[PDB]
């Protein structure tokens, strides 16, 4: 079901634990939409309603496979393009390379120096092209 | 699948104060009633007095005469309190008072006013970011009450101030305290609950935990109908009898006879002790079986023993089998005196009969084993199962031999540090933590027995269940002994819970220490010894982080980082290595003082008037080493700090998550329309959610950002100047994380 990264599983684990209000290692459907929203995957009415029908409680392995199914729907192409966009104050599609070091390495799951150097390869470098590469 | 989940659900209740000893103390056969000084009512009376005193500060035009860092503390505290206040009239009283301080700082100390406004655009409770260093030690709130409030404090108020004079933090209302405490462990925090006053040094880690716990609600755990301690079972079936051959008897361990099998595992016949009832053996059978059945459900890592029977055997037969082996006489004395003895028969790997401190394990296998033991202890704790006799740890004041209390300061009146451990290495000699994982599973308690007046709590913790007496507590007017302590009757279960968490990790520490002493005693190589003790420190820190992970869900890497903010691993390794080996017993006074300076690095050296035993060290009995002198504290200061750090992160976080969801529920009600309100106080409720998120946790912040957007759609007609920078910072991070996950996949 799940080809997820170490980091995704760390995140979904803490999130599951937090919204497991009684510590029995299962969440109710009450919480499911709110927890889903917390992980960037706010569901439609129907998708949330479909998940609710499938059922009371949901353990953590069942969660790691609901999440993968919703993740398949996501266009990588768009979800990555809308992220880079934040760093584009203007509509130029241009960001700075001296900078993008000081972003990737100072925020989130921070990149290592080797990873930052490896990225700068692929004065300035534009984002709209970079997504087309992958 | 096999469903993963616990047979226990945790909730809340009105009080733990049901069926408890009367709150009374008997002195010269006179009955003295013990009264509780309410924590919340008294805290609040003092914040009112603080606000009056600010009022009086303003009216004296003496702002000029208090230092700047204090005026900041006052201003920032009053902004944070105003933000926590839902009454508009009081909210407004509080900002009237802030405003003259703000007028002043702007005009006369403006590098400082600029530092303030930075914190104000990050937070609704900016005081907690201000007090992340040495500033927390300056009690600006008590200092000012002392200057401007010209009445004696009440008895209650005075008692409160006596207990929490260390920091103004202790006066903060619940959501501001909880949020300070959690963020105090963060990567940009340098706070340490330690301060040098005069030449003396004041350690106040325990007080962070008491201030926190006195704010909490009484917990309650409900075990399913299916729980081990609930489901009604029938008698045990024992349709098979193991035929004992002296030919297959490997050796005698304690009262258990060990026999080999064709499969290279072991059949154990555990024989009944003098005065041991049949039921003790029965419960070990029943608990081995339950854990074997639910093993997959619980992700139990231990290699569990497999139960085979519980039945009566002739002593003539037990004697006829054992006769040859070494230990025959000790076993003969150990076992009951009766013609018919009950046995419990089970099968187990060889690794089960290996004690977790065994010097034949190398560090890799020991680490693997410790991790298994630690995992199962906390996973089983979540399931509702407690093991109260993993080891035989005792204290002694002079002679009273008492069960060791890992958080002794929380559970009694006016005890300041962990007491000396008697014959420490012996206490774990026969620890029920094995190379395979857990053992001696029948010696176990339902977690509910910690939240009520069980035979156990009434026995080991009756000061905590009765109330606090001490002569300084006695009022002559009301005829009663008043204390903060007597208030713990309502929350006593929450205290025993945390105690249990520290106690598990204390046993792990003693087991690690025994292994280290045994492995390094004959080492010739002084850097190689030091290596072992550095690694045992890493295992101890890591275990504490595993416990955080399992109880809270904080990733272990973040938990290890939070711990190291508070507990120093260089010092822990140095202290353990010094006091858990006999080498200090050979040092002269000057060398001993020089060595002590290194292991405590500027903190006060351990003081003792005891005479050291050559080749042993501190030892009351002339033969076994102790941790501490006669009537003195344990010298493992850092261990104490680490056990308190661990237990404060777990409770700290549960209680932070509670504050969050109470705010969330308020934001969802506003957003949906179930509470009509103005724009600006919708934004305010959302910004507040930001503050209550766990430190280092992104996914909460993300949810709040989502709430924020939702709100701007609802009230588009309203500026966002006060809130834009913080939300943009959350947004940049959310965007950067997606870019990072994208790049990680590309490398593959
Ligand atoms: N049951 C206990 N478990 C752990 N430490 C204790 C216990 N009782 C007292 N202590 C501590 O041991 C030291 C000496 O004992 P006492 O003279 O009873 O205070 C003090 O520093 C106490 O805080
Ligand atoms: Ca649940
Ligand atoms: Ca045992
Ligand atoms: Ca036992």
């Amino acid at each position: 079901a799940d080809q997820l990264t170490e980091e995704q599983i760390a995140e979904f684990k803490e999130a599951f634990s937090l919204f497991d209000k009684d510590g029995d290692g299962t969440i109710t459907t009450k919480e499911l939409g709110t927890v889903m929203r917390s992980l960037g995957q706010n569901p439609t009415e129907a998708e949330l309603q479909d998940m609710i029908n499938e059922v009371g409680t949901i353990d953590f392995p069942e969660f790691l496979t609901m999440m993968a199914r919703k993740m398949k729907d996501t266009d990588s192409e768009e979800e990555i393009a809308e992220a880079f966009r934040v760093f584009d104050k203007d509509g130029n599609g241009y960001i700075s390379a001296a900078e993008l070091r000081h972003v990737m390495t100072n925020l989130g799951e921070k990149l290592t120096d080797e990873e930052v150097d490896e990225m700068i390869r692929e004065g300035q470098v534009n984002y709209e092209e970079f997504v087309q590469m992958m | 699948h096999v469903k993963q989940y616990y047979f226990a659900r945790r909730g809340e209740t009105s009080t733990h104060d049901t069926s408890l000893p009367p709150p009374v103390k008997v002195l010269s056969g006179r009955s003295i009633p013990l009264k509780e000084i309410p924590f919340e009512a008294t805290r609040n009376e003092l914040v009112q007095i603080y606000l009056t005193s600010i009022d009086k500060l303003i009216k004296s035009n003496k702002l000029n005469s208090i230092p700047s860092q204090q005026i900041a503390s006052h201003y920032l505290f009053l902004r944070s309190l105003a933000n926590s206040e839902t009454d508009g009239i009081k909210k407004n009283q509080i900002l009237s008072l802030a405003k003259p301080l703000g007028t002043y700082l702007a005009s006369k100390e403006p590098h400082v006013w600029k530092m303030i406004n930075e914190l104000i655009e990050k937070s609704e409770y900016p005081i907690i970011h201000y007090l992340k260093n040495n500033r927390a030690h300056s009690n600006f709130m008590l200092a000012l009450i002392h200057e401007y409030h010209k009445e004696p404090l009440t008895k209650n108020q005075s008692a409160f101030v006596q207990k929490f004079r260390d920091s103004s933090v202790f006066l903060f209302p619940n959501p501001i305290y909880t949020a300070w405490l959690a963020h105090s462990y963060d990567e940009d925090s340098s706070f340490n609950p330690m301060f040098r006053e005069r030449l003396s040094t004041n350690f106040y880690h325990s007080t962070l935990t008491d201030n926190l716990l006195l704010r909490t609600e009484p917990k309650e755990v409900t075990l399913s109908s299916e729980h081990h301690y609930k489901k009604e079972k029938g008698p045990i079936d024992s349709s098979f009898r193991y035929q004992m051959s002296s030919d297959r008897l490997l050796r005698i361990q304690g009262r258990t006879l060990l026999f080999s099998t064709p499969q290279n595992d072991v059949v154990a016949v555990k024989v009944q002790k003098k005065g041991e009832p049949k039921s003790t053996l029965e419960e070990e059978f029943e608990m081995a079986d339950y854990l074997l059945k639910h093993q997959r459900r619980l992700d139990v890592h231990s290699k569990l023993p497999q139960p085979l029977g519980q039945y009566s055997v002739k002593k003539s037969e037990i004697l006829e089998i054992s006769r040859g082996s070494l230990d025959f006489e000790r076993f003969k004395t150990l076992i009951d005196d009766s013609k018919d003895l009950e046995v419990y028969v089970y099968k187990a790997p060889q690794s089960y009969f290996t004690y977790l401190h065994d010097k034949n394990q190398d560090l890799e296998d020991l680490t693997a084993s410790v991790k298994t033991n630690v995992h199962d202890l906390f996973v089983l704790l979540r399931e509702g199962i407690v093991f109260p006799q993993l080891a035989d740890i005792f204290h002694t004041h002079f002679e009273d031999k008492g069960r060791y209390q890992a958080l002794v300061q929380l559970l009694n009146v006016l005890q300041f540090q962990l007491g000396r451990i008697d014959k420490w290495q012996k206490a774990v000699e026969y620890v029920n933590l094995r190379s395979s994982g857990l053992a001696d599973l029948g010696d176990s308690l339902p977690i509910t027995s910690l939240f009520t007046s069980s035979d156990f709590t009434k026995h080991y913790f009756s000061e905590l269940l009765t109330g606090g007496y001490h002569p300084t507590f006695f009022d002559k007017s009301s005829g009663t002994a008043n204390s903060l302590f007597t208030g713990k009757r309502r929350l006593f279960g929450n205290y025993l819970y945390l105690n249990t968490i520290a106690e598990y990790l204390l046993v792990i520490q003693l087991t690690l220490g025994s292994y280290g002493d045994k492995v390094t005693r004959d080492m010739m190589d002084k850097p190689k010894k030091e290596a072992v003790w550095r690694e045992l420190a890493n295992v101890m820190f890591t275990s504490c982080a595993e416990a955080i992970h399992i109880m809270t869900g904080i990733p272990q890497s973040r938990a290890l980082t939070l711990l190291k903010q508070r507990a120093n691993i260089e010092k822990h390794f140095r202290q353990t290595q010094f006091w858990m080996t006999p080498d200090y017993s050979k040092l002269d006074e000057d060398t001993l003082q020089m060595e002590q300076y290194s292991i405590y690095s500027g903190e006060p050296e351990y003081e003792f008037t005891d005479k050291l035993v050559s080749g042993v060290g501190l030892s009351v009995d002339g033969v076994h080493q102790d941790l501490g002198g006669y009537n003195r504290e344990s010298p493992l200061r850092e261990l104490e700090k680490l056990l308190y750090a661990t237990v404060t992160l777990i409770e700290g976080t549960m209680q932070l998550d509670k504050e969050f969801f109470k705010q969330l529920e308020q934001v969802e009600k506003i957003l949906s329309g179930e509470i009509k309100t103005d724009a600006n106080s919708c934004f305010e409720a959302v910004a507040q959610l930001l503050d209550l998120a766990r430190p280092g946790c992104h996914f909460q912040k993300r949810l709040v950002l989502s709430y924020y957007e939702e709100a701007k759609l609802k009230y588009p007609s309203a500026p966002t100047d006060a809130y834009d920078s913080r939300f943009q910072v959350v947004a940049r991070t959310n965007a950067a994380i997606t870019i990072q996950r994208f790049w990680r996949e590309a490398r593959k």
